DNA sequence: CTAGCGACTAATTTTTCGGTTCACGGTCCCACAACTAACGAC
DNA sequence: GTCGTTAGTTGTGGGACTAAAGGATATCGTGAACCGAAAAATTAGTGTAACGGGTATCCCACAACGCTAG
RNA sequence: GAGGGUGCUUGUACACCCAUAGGGUGAGGUUAAGAAUUACACUCACUAAGUGUGAACAACACAUACAACUUGUGGGAUAUACGCU
C-alpha cells in the first residue's frame, strides 16, 4: 500500500525504488502510512484460540516502540494479561475482508 | 514483521522463524474462531492467496 | 462518479449498529456481500478518475534514478488518500439506500 | 543590359580411480481372534 | 455319550494424546591385485608493404562586390 | 524484391508505374586465334518509368503525409573496391 501511494505521488516508479525508500525510513512513508492505517483493520490473535473471541479486529494506529498497546477491556477475551504474552497480527487485503 | 519473504519448497507455504523471516501460524483453532464469525473472505484470502 | 469533496462516510473505522446494516436484507452476510461488490465497483471509478488527473501532470523524466518532487502530482494523491476508503462508501451507499442489488438465480 | 575596373589451434599421449575377481580350517480405549464352560440335539 | 452353539471372558493388536516460539548435534570395524576408462597436457605447425587512377567520407578556411560607361 | 521516374530540394513513408537497370545495347582503339569468334576495371555514348486532353516519343492541365531546408568552392587527410609485385 505504501508502495502504491509512493508511485501514486511521483516520487517512484518502481517498485524496488519504492521498497528502498520504505527501507530507509523517511518522513514520507509515515505520512504515507498515517492515512493508509485508516480503514484497514488488523486481526489480533492470542493462542491458543479458545473461542472466536481470540481473533479480533482492531483499528491500528502508529506507535513509538516494539511492542502491541492492547485495549484492557478485550484482555478477558483473549484471557492475555501482560507478563510476557505475545499477540499475531494479521492484515486483511480484500475489500470483503475488511 | 513480514509482508513477503522465504517459502517452503515443498508445501510453498511461508516460513517459520524470525531467522527465517517467516510468517505466522494460522492454525486450526484461529480457522474455527473465522469460521464462527462467518468471514468466508478472509479464511479464503489467509487459506490461498 | 459520486462528490468524493462532500462524502459522510467515516475516515476510519467506527462502531456501526448491525441492526440498521441489516434491516434491509434480513442478514448482515448478505449485506456485507452487497457492500464489497460495490466497493470494488467504487475502487475501480476511483482508480480511473485518479489515473486521469494525474495523467495532467505526467512530466516526461527519462531518468529514473533521481528522484522528481511534482508537487501537483504529491497535492491530487493526498486528496485521494484522505478520502474514505473504498469500502467506508460503500457502507456509506448501503445505510443511505443508494445500492441497488438484485438475485439472478432468484429473478430467473 | 553588358563589359571594364578598383602465438593459436589441432592432434596425440599418459596417468589415477573405479570396476572386477578370488573365494576353509506408558495410558486408555475399541476391536479381533481364541476359547471354554455350559446348553441343547441325535 | 457325543457334537455344534452361544455368551462371556482373556490375550493381543491398532489408534488418540491444546495452542504460540525454536529448531545446534554424530555417526567404528579394511582384502589384494590387475585392467580398463577417460580426462588431461604437451607438442608441432605458418608470417607483408605500397602502389595507379577514381571516388566515398571527414576537418578546415573562405565567399556569397560595387560603380561607370556605351 | 532491392534500386529507381513524375509528386519544388533533402529524409522517411506514401499512392501510379519502370525495374533480369549490379541490364539491353552501339561505335572507336587495342589484343588473341587459321577462321568463326572472344576479349579489355580500355574510351565515349544511347535505351524504362503517374492520369487526362491531345493523331502523336509535341505541348498543356491535374497528382500523398510529417520533418527540415546556408549552401557553394577549394585545400589537407583517411578509407573502401579493383589492378600489379
Ligand atoms: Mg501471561
Amino acid at each position: 500500500f505504501i508502495i502504491r501511494k509512493l508511485i501514486e505521488r511521483g516520487i517512484v516508479k518502481t517498485v524496488k525504488s519504492a521498497k528502498k525508500i520504505i527501507d530507509k525510513k523517511e518522513p514520507v512513508v509515515w505520512d504515507i502510512l498515517e492515512n493508509v492505517l485508516k480503514g484497514h483493520p488488523v486481526l489480533l490473535n492470542r493462542a491458543p484460540t479458545l473461542h472466536r473471541l481470540g481473533i479480533q479486529a482492531f483499528q491500528p494506529k502508529l506507535i513509538e516502540g516494539k511492542a502491541i498497546r492492547l485495549h484492557p477491556l478485550a484482555c478477558t477475551a483473549f484471557n492475555a494479561d501482560f507478563d510476557g504474552d505475545q499477540m499475531a497480527v494479521h492484515l486483511p487485503l480484500g475489500p470483503e475482508a475488511i | 514483521a513480514r509482508s513477503i519473504g522465504p517459502y517452503s519448497l515443498i508445501t510453498q507455504q511461508p516460513l517459520g522463524g524470525k531467522a527465517q523471516f517467516g510468517g505466522q501460524r494460522f492454525g486450526e483453532m484461529e480457522v474455527w474462531a473465522l469460521e464462527a464469525y462467518g468471514a468466508s473472505a478472509t479464511l479464503r484470502e489467509i487459506l490461498t492467496v | 462518479m459520486q462528490d468524493l469533496k462532500n462524502t459522510k462516510a467515516p475516515v476510519s473505522t467506527a462502531t456501526l449498529n448491525r441492526n440498521e446494516f441489516d434491516s434491509k436484507t434480513g442478514n448482515i452476510y448478505e449485506a456485507i456481500s452487497i457492500a464489497s461488490k460495490r466497493a470494488v465497483q467504487i475502487n475501480s471509478d476511483i482508480k480511473k478518475e485518479l489515473l486521469e488527473k494525474l495523467e495532467e501532470f505526467a512530466t516526461y523524466s527519462d531518468s529514473l534514478e533521481e528522484v522528481f518532487e511534482n508537487k501537483e502530482q504529491i497535492e491530487v494523491s493526498k486528496f485521494y488518500e484522505k478520502l474514505p476508503k473504498p469500502h467506508a462508501l460503500a457502507v456509506q451507499e448501503w445505510l443511505e439506500d443508494k445500492i441497488y442489488y438484485r438475485n439472478t438465480e432468484k429473478d430467473a
